[PDB]
């Protein structure tokens, strides 16, 4: 999506410092807590009955780690995002039937989490590149049926 | 709606914001302008360079209005009535933009609170900022 | 908010809807299911073939609930309280879907009213359906 | 976007009967009336101060006709929509700065208008094809900056 060398640097530079397990657990827990309807898709994960239950839910945390690992595959190949997420697109759209709006919401949550973890590095300009990133992943996953 | 715990989490974070009203508001606005450049077209009369007097003075006003909303959380529509007419009738702000600025404000909060911007705090501010945004747009419905 | 003129435009269209509660509701639901097939996953226990007993009986209930909302337009949250808890806590309906069904209901109204579904009527129903949707989701905030 | 022969027929068949000037005036008037912030983009159009003023506004009506004519260019070439709207995409995104959400809203308004004009022909299945149509035009116009 025509990344500038500067944008690519904001992304790869920050990601190298990211605790994927921690940021991933936070992002997914916050999705489930801030936008509670998303819990519909995680019935098998056990107790999600409160914010504290969700934050202590082992599978939520493990799953968040796998999700942020997936974002890492976008970071690692910024010019082939659409293709990298084709299979996941089919999964979320045809199998899981997750409305695409929720991809956007998870992206916004990740932006906020990155901000709490990297107060200094996450400048407005860094935010711009990372917002471009999460939106590109959301768009790629939305191709799944549109 | 907002619980008493939500309100307590909000005030604890807010009394810090009130200490630097100008810094916080300007940072939220500039993140919006830089990350979502289409919002800049609402401010053609502003010098939008970093830390411009217009951005900082306006930032403080935005934070001040949010602070008023915090005080009168149970009477939002009335308290923001004049502002609601301003943004809808006069400025014709696209409702999507209230969400963009709300989001950018949360980024500023996250950056400044770090570890203390917990999920519980984020939920509280998300509910608060959504409530304020609904009111500033209610003149469209 | 809703004006007295809005309410009059709504009731005039509604007393027609109340004559065919089952037809209208089933048509709105099937347009949603066909146009936005992801919504079908909320109804795995339903036979979703055209005019199924489950679709028609549920259609009537949906229209009935909207009719209740019309009567108590000034007391929506209270009137729909049980339904709000149902759709949020029990069914966990994604808020985007309230907009999809609202839209499909307007398509059904447009189809049946033709020329009489004027911009003024559409505005009135858009405000009404948005108000109902906000309430059915308010347990998320 | 992989149109079925049946979808293409729902579209071309209905469009051939469309009064472009009438449907276009209605769609644009309804956009301005139902979603009043969109009036921000039409300051030069003169009096828009009420629903009745808008419906009697000659330039609103003329402009709506040009907009629906534009949709006609999607109908007339269903497999090249992205490309047909490239210039318009640049116009709405880089010059006019219209948020993409409003493209979706205009599309929904057109769906409703078509329903009031073709009660019999506009079956759920027809609606599905036309919704796919307006969403493809919205997506094509949104490429303009994402
Ligand atoms: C746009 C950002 C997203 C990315 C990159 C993403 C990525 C993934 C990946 C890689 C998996 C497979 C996990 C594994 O290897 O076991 C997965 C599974 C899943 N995702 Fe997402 N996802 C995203 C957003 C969402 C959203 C917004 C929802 C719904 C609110 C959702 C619901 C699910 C569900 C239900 C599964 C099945 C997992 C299970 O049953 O254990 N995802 N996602
Ligand atoms: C968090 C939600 C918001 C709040 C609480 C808010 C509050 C305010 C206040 C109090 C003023 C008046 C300042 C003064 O009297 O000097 C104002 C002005 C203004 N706002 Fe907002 N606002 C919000 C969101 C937005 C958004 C999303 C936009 C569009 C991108 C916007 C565009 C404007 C403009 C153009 C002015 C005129 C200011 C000037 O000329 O100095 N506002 N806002
Ligand atoms: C116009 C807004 C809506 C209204 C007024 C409404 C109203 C209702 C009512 C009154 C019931 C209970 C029927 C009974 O007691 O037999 C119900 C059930 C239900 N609704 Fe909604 N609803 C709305 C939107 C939605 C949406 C958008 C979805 C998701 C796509 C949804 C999914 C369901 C489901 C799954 C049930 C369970 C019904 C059954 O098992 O028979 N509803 N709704
Ligand atoms: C996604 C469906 C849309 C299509 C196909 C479309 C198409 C067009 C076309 C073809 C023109 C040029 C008219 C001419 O030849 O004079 C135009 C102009 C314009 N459009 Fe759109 N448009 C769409 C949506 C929107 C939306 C949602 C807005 C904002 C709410 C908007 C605002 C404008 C404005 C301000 C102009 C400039 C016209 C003037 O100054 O006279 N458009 N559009």
């Amino acid at each position: 999506v025509h990344w500038t060398s500067e944008e690519k640097q904001y992304i790869t530079s920050l990601w190298a410092k990211v605790n994927v397990g921690e940021v991933g657990g936070e992002a997914l827990a916050r999705l489930l807590i801030v936008y509670p309807w998303t819990q519909r898709f995680f019935a098998s994960f056990g107790n999600l009955s409160s914010a504290n239950a969700i934050l202590h839910n082992a599978k939520v945390l493990a799953h968040g780690q796998k999700v942020l690992t997936s974002f890492g595959e976008a970071v690692k190949n910024l010019d082939n995002i659409k293709k990298t997420f084709a299979q996941l697109s089919e999964l979320h759209c045809e199998k899981l039937h997750v409305d695409p709006e929720n991809f956007k919401l998870l992206g916004n949550i990740l932006i906020i989490v990155l901000a709490t973890h990297f107060p200094k590095e996450f400048t407005p300009a860094s935010q711009a590149a990372w917002t471009k990133l999460v939106n590109a992943v959301a768009h790629a996953l939305a191709l799944g049926y549109h | 709606m907002l619980t008493e715990d939500d309100k307590q989490l909000i005030q604890h974070v807010w009394e810090k914001v009130l200490e630097h009203q100008e810094d916080f508001g300007a940072e939220a606005l500039e993140r919006m302008f830089i990350v979502y450049p289409s919002t800049k077209t609402y401010f053609p009369h502003f010098d939008l360079h970093h830390d411009s007097e217009q951005i900082r003075h306006h930032g403080k006003k935005v934070v001040g209005a949010l602070g008023d909303a915090v005080k009168h959380i149970d009477n939002l529509s009335a308290t923001l009535s004049e502002l609601s007419n301003l943004h809808a009738y006069n400025l014709r702000v696209d409702p999507v933009n209230f969400k963009l600025l709300s989001h950018c404000f949360q980024v500023v909060l996250g950056a400044h609170l770090g570890r203390e911007y917990t999920p519980q705090v984020q939920v509280a501010y998300d509910k608060f900022l959504a409530a304020v945004s609904a009111v500033l747009a209610e003149k469209y419905r």
